[PDB]
RNA sequence: CCCCCGUGCCCAUAGCACUGUGGAACCACCCCACCCCAUGCCGAACUGGGUCGUGAAACACAGCAGCGCCAAUGAUACUCGGACCGCAGGGUCCCGGAAAAGUCGGUCAGCGCGGGGG
RNA sequence: UCCCAAAAUGUAACGGAGGCGCCCAAAGGUCACCUCAAGACGGUUGGAAAUCGUCUGUAGAGCGCAAAGGUAGAAGGUGGCUUGACUGCGAGACUGACACGUCGAGCAGGGAGGAAACUCGGGCUUAGUGAACCGGUGGUACCGUGUGGAAGGGCCAUCGAUCAACGGAUAAAAGUUACCCCGGGGAUAACAGGCUGAUCUCCCCCGAGAGUCCAUAUCGGCGGGGAGGUUUGGCACCUCGAUGUCGGCUCGUCGCAUCCUGGGGCUGAAGAAGGUCCCAAGGGUUGGGCUGUUCGCCCAUUAAAGCGGCACGCGAGCUGGGUUCAGAACGUCGUGAGACAGUUCGGUCUCUAUCCGCUACGGGCGCAGGAGAAUUGAGGGGAGUUGCUCCUAGUACGAG
RNA sequence: AUUCCUUGUCGGGUAAGUUCCGACCUGCACGAAAGGCGUAACGAUCUGGGCGCUGUCUCAACGAGGGACUCGGUGAAAUU
RNA sequence: GCGACUGUUUACCAAAAUCACAGCACUCUGCCAACACGAACAGUGGACGUAUAGGGUGUGACGCCUGCCCGGUGCCGGAA
RNA sequence: AACCGAACCUGGAGAUAGCUAGUUCUCCCCGAAAUGUAUUGAGGUACAGCCUCGGAUGUUGACCAUGUCCUGUAGAGCACUCACAAGGCUAAAACCUUAUGAAACUCCGAAGGGGCACGCGUUUAGUCCGGGAGUGAGGCUGCGAGAGCUAACUUCCGUAGCCGAGAGGGAAACAACCCAGACCAUCAGCUAAGGUCCCUAAAUGAUCGCUCAGUGGUUAAGGAUGUGUCGUCGCAUAGACAGCCAGGAGGUUGGCUUAGAAGCAGCCACCCUUCAAAGAGUGCGUAAUAGCUCACUGGUCGAGUGACGAUGCGCCGAAAAUGAUCGGGGCUCAAGUGAUCUACCGAAGCUAUGGAUUCAACUCGCGAAGCGAGUUGUCUG
RNA sequence: GAAAGCGAGUCCGAAUAGGGCGGCAUUAGUACGUCGGGCUAGACUCGAAACCAGGUGAGCUAAGCAUGACCAGGUUGAAA
């Protein structure tokens, strides 16, 4: 069953930070940085990563009940609940790990000038 | 590379060849001499290397599909029911048999084309050229 | 001496398939069929009553090595047992046993009882 | 039912695939009779399949359902009659440890189908099943406690259990304990060790390609060969009549895959400041905020602010912040008691060293007179860090 | 303290805050009489900050007194 | 932050965010009360009380408050 | 009334205790099991398996042969089944050629194995009845498979040996491995394993070579013409590709595509001439050419060289934590290692002299139980 | 044999098939003893946590009740 939930939350997953990757492309206008006009930018660059936050802990906060709810109708014993866990971490852990990447690269970009 | 329909789990052993042939559709050839688990993440693995050196008239005949299923390491505890058939395929080969070979290229392209394509081979391996007969 | 009819052993080194020789005796076709008996529908089969003609066709003998079928000297696989090797995958040495396949070759039969004919 | 095997039998694994807890008023019985799958050429409200027909045809189809054996003289496809899908029985065998279980020639009674020899005691065989007790219902007039019956009992037959955790305690039975208690276990877990090493760490081989040019200055796809064992873990072998668990504070110390220094090579190295790889553990490697942390972020520095061992070094050294006793609270699960690698406030961890080892200090004897006292060095320990600045300089150097 | 998901995200005090106080809201699993939200005074309650002082600390040093050490007297234990 | 407050407790590991409380609430009981102790139509406690009195439950200064859902459960009522 | 999730005291029984611990005199004989089945069973117990005692039997046991039957691990293989390598060919299935895999494919198919009667070299068990048992997870190792990185001094079947309840010697130390199964006594001899420089015995013995690492003392992909030995390609009055000086010629004259890519970023194709002779180009450096070289030529040296392919030995690869080491010392004037031989050493094995014990039969004596005597074996430890 | 009951035979059954037994290699044995063992009792010995019955005391601590005891000093400042 954990094959089957892995895609759904893979899939959703990815579909956003794909996106959110390519939103912030919008955000800048071109080279970005023109006297002390470049902190007040990066607050924007804020609001996607804490979104992006947000979005990867939603379906790890909505996945989860649909799988803990659904093992306690006597279908699907223990040993399964940590087993759930570390497949969404994989999916949590390496999604901020590619968001925190990204915007190391943005950053310098934004500040580069 | 991949199979298509077949069923849940196989056996492993080691035996004898029952192909004795050097030459197979070209004239040089490649055979094994210890034998080892190949892996079907070699054969495209190595695929595209033989193609990067041959220029226009590179066919090769591989014939050593994977043929022997095997299972895999979990992530926690291996106790309990079976395993996993969701991985890889190998394939067992004997020394004695060709896993590659080629034909139209010159001599120079090829001591090097089979020589490139044999480092991530477990075994080492050599090469054939003709005085080889066996049927009709 | 031959040949035909049945019925056996044998159960493809006797089978199929190219072609031929055979109908006098035997053998089949064919003819007819109210009813015995009979077809999911037809008397093609089964079957009752029976010529000539015929023997492409079913059969019967015969030749030809296309294909099937059988198929050994040598030799390798494996190997009881005996003695070892490499971290291992796995591998060898000695004494016997020792087949698949494929090579040569060999065939399309051989052995009876019975009844009918020249 | 196969498969798994040390090849007759047999045989394990929460080992690899699949079926049963029926069905058949008749695919049963007996007797007659019918040559299947599938392709091919040619025709139909057909243009995939079937159907009709003719060739082919070691049967490749079928056999109610699972697989296998069996695989045509038929069990295979139809029809008539029929209902032995029988009572009384079993020579002698298969199989089982026991109780079951399977197969069976021949006997009899009476029947069924062929003309007959004959076949016939369910179904091509293998699953479609359940002891014993207790009770229902038909037949039989063996007991029936003074005799005579009867009640009740016995025997034939048969019915009832989803006893399914199926060789099966009661007619009938769920939870919780961090209030916990007793008997035992390292033939079973957590710490640690050990074996291991998939995962971790790291070294090496191949050269896809980036790198203007160039594969290896640096970086190295795809794939590979080993190493170390500090990580997840697997196995769980001493240790559950007790190997105290994280972390810190204290004391340290050892290895190198060397963070800083030290010498080197290559550079895509002008100098300068680097990179990288090689050699190299003498010695060194700061102070704080947050955190219970190891770990990590940040502040201010530095030659630098290394990685890992040592029972994740160190509690018969300390702390007790962390977690795995009691109370209490919250969310949440639970009808309840209660519960949670969920959080939260609280929470007694044990003056008196034997032996080894160790820091000091003495007492003996020996060192071939008995004394005083001055020394050699076998060997052994300690120490061994580094910045800045100026002098050569603003010189080699470089357009600057 | 209820929010598993990182320290959730801006903000505040700090040189620097996985804490604490304002807020946001996505409350894995707030909430109304297992009461909600709030509240002056009280609490050997818990949490965070500041003032002051300080051997808590940077490092301790010194002094003292009670053992410890030495001789006479009495002389135990767990363990084994 | 918790609780309102003083007060209590886990004599020998936890005094608190426990409990307790003043305050609010649902309910029960008019009889030889509900109720409780009892081998007892004995006795006694509820009370030499008597319903804003008595038991039960929960909740808990004081302040603004106290939503939607009785299907299931229990509770009273009905009744061919 | 100092350990209260139910006080304390006395009795109910010394509750039950399938769990633990302990169980006391000697010698002799035999000698287990950790398997199968069932189990509210899985350290428990039942039945059998295995042990012993004795009564009947008294060769049927046991291995070895022979003939006879049944399997269809190993292998193989295609025309069956599931997958599968290249082309044909057809409107892709099929059919063809070449080529395949396979625990759950199989028309083939062994070894060995199993039932049987039969006997000898053999041989001395076998069984039936009946008394009393214990064991009822077993451990390692090679082999044959599952699991599992064909990872565990991992687990689960089969099988053999050992352990378990067997010492002794060997492997430094070491249930497992190797040699061997210990009746007693012997300052007695021959061997097996394994060894024979010194720490312990026994050739620091022989012959032929391999080695030079100090390998022999935990590893591999992959590298190095390190040395030994086998076998293939071109030449010395062609007086050799490699060493020393010279030439290392031109033309012709478009690509895709650039500011350039008119020898060497990638994608083509790669004639001719003059000659003693010169490339259909194996590099370096530049933005393209220059410039350093390849093949070919002259000369003088030139009885030897250059390319791999196979194995015997070895080097690199090789990084660990309390101090190092093959057991140590050391060992190449080898005490390392491949082959050859012989001598010795060395177990409680075999042997010698003596003795004791268990079972049988053969000469005994006594009227008997019984004793002691000689003989073979045993004395299984 | 289930039993009625019959018997060097008796049950299955209106059949001559088998099971039980007799004859055949023919013990019929019994009582006392010693010794292996089995069963029932403490039943090899030692050890529970716990269960039940009766009894012991609130000179423990928990509380009620009757009756007495005690609270240096200082501060604050209610209503009336």
């Amino acid at each position: 069953m954990i094959s089957d939930i892995r895609k759904d939350a893979e899939v959703r997953m990815d579909k956003c930070v794909e996106a959110f990757k390519t939103q912030i492309s919008k955000i800048r206008t071109g080279g970005g940085g023109t006297e002390e006009r470049r902190k007040d930018l990066t607050k924007i660059v804020r609001g996607e990563a804490e979104q992006a936050r947000v979005a990867v802990r939603n379906v790890r906060r909505d996945a989860n009940d649909k799988v803990k709810a659904l093992l306690k109708d006597k279908e699907i014993s223990e040993d399964d609940d940590r087993r759930s866990q570390d497949d969404v971490q994989k999916l949590t852990d390496a999604a901020i790990k590619k968001i925190e990447a990204a915007l190391a690269d943005k950053e310098a970009e934004l500040m580069q000038f | 590379k991949r199979t298509k329909f077949r069923k849940q789990f196989r056996g492993r052993m080691t035996g004898d060849a029952k192909g004795g042939d050097y030459v197979a559709f070209g004239d040089y050839g490649l055979i094994a001499m210890e034998p080892a688990w190949i892996k079907s993440n070699q054969i495209e693995a190595c695929r595209i290397v033989m193609s990067r050196h041959f220029r226009r008239g590179g066919k090769i005949y591989i014939r050593i599909f994977p043929d022997k299923p095997v299972t895999k390491k979990p992530a926690e505890t291996r106790m309990g029911k079976g395993k996993g058939a969701v991985e890889y395929w190998v394939s067992v080969v004997k020394p004695g048999r060709v896993m590659f070979e080629v034909a139209g290229v010159t001599e120079e392209q090829a001591k090097e084309a089979f020589r490139l394509a044999g480092h991530k081979l477990p075994i080492q391996t050599k090469m054939v050229k003709r005085e080889v007969y066996d049927e009709a």
